[PDB]
């Protein structure tokens, strides 16, 4: 088929962003407003009802490099979190235990990745988990 | 099994009468993506410098208009922070009898002429001083044009 190159694929997450999408309990948007690579970006988690998340705010830097999205892009938390497939003394996401990175298609996005972290905050192997103070941040 | 007669002819023809100026190169994995160099017009502040552009024909093309970003930052009244150009012709006054050809040189001729009046912070600088904001511009050109 045709495929949207890089450029003009991340201003259609930039402008989606901008409307935003659902209830909002994601969102996304460039981390600087001045970077014409599109590179760096800001995604935001609302921590899902009925989970120890529950009522707290997730930052997490979204970094889609030269190749997004025919390669996914890499995903760390800002905001200290206990999850599974998230590093604990970093932040980092460890692709290959998020599903949707692990196997990514380049119909994915930003969104896509936010989305399913979230849904992944309900999951029974991590609902559970007790949390960090809320606040707390890792460093780098 | 390729594409329409009328994107092979209009690449084909970019690359055999070229714009004056205005340089345009396929990308080597899609072939409808474009890489556009335009040169500063001549006796505008961005005289000297090479501005690269980035042009992407979608799939409804040309019912759909073609997709151009400045990927060059440029101090201009109608392209913004992220390169994004505001031209009728892209969006509302698009139509298919217009061709590429014709979008470049517009985008050539509104910097040889900016337009203040279209409804930023830049096209109102150029509103209320416009002496500063050509100086501006032509800084922008020195700073990130020139290589």
């Amino acid at each position: 088929g045709v495929k949207v190159p890089r450029n003009f694929r991340l201003l259609e997450e930039l402008e989606e962003g901008q409307k935003g999408v659902g209830d909002g309990t994601v969102s996304w948007g460039l981390e600087d407003d001045e970077d014409m690579t599109l590179t760096r970006w800001t995604g935001m988690i609302i921590g899902p009802p009925r989970t120890n998340y529950e009522n707290r705010i997730y930052s997490l830097k979204v970094e889609c490099g030269p190749k997004y999205p025919e390669a996914p892009p890499s995903v760390r938390f800002v905001t200290k979190i206990n999850m599974n497939g998230i590093n604990n003394s970093s932040g980092m996401v460890d692709a290959r235990s998020i599903p949707v990175l692990a196997k990514w298609q380049n119909s994915y996005s930003i969104k896509v990745v936010l989305q399913e972290l979230r849904r992944l905050m309900m999951s029974k192997e991590n609902m559970k988990l007790p949390q960090p103070p809320e606040g707390q941040t890792y460093n780098n | 099994a390729g594409l329409p007669r009328r994107i092979i002819k209009e690449t084909q023809r970019l690359l055999a009468e070229p714009v004056p100026g205005i340089k345009a190169e396929p990308d080597e994995s899609n072939a409808r993506y474009f890489h556009v160099v335009i040169a500063g017009p001549q006796d505008s502040p961005f005289e000297g410098g090479t501005f690269k552009l980035e042009l992407f024909l979608p799939e409804e093309y040309p019912m759909a208009a073609p997709k151009v970003r400045f990927m060059t930052k440029i101090y201009h009244p109608n392209v913004d922070k992220l390169g994004r150009i505001c031209l009728d012709i892209l969006k509302d006054k698009w139509s298919p009898a217009l061709q590429i050809r014709t979008v470049l040189l517009s985008i050539q001729a509104l910097l040889s002429a900016p337009n203040p009046g279209d409804p930023n912070d830049v096209a109102e600088q150029w509103k209320t001083n416009e002496a500063q904001a050509i100086e501006t511009a032509r800084a922008w050109t020195r700073l990130y044009a020139m290589n």
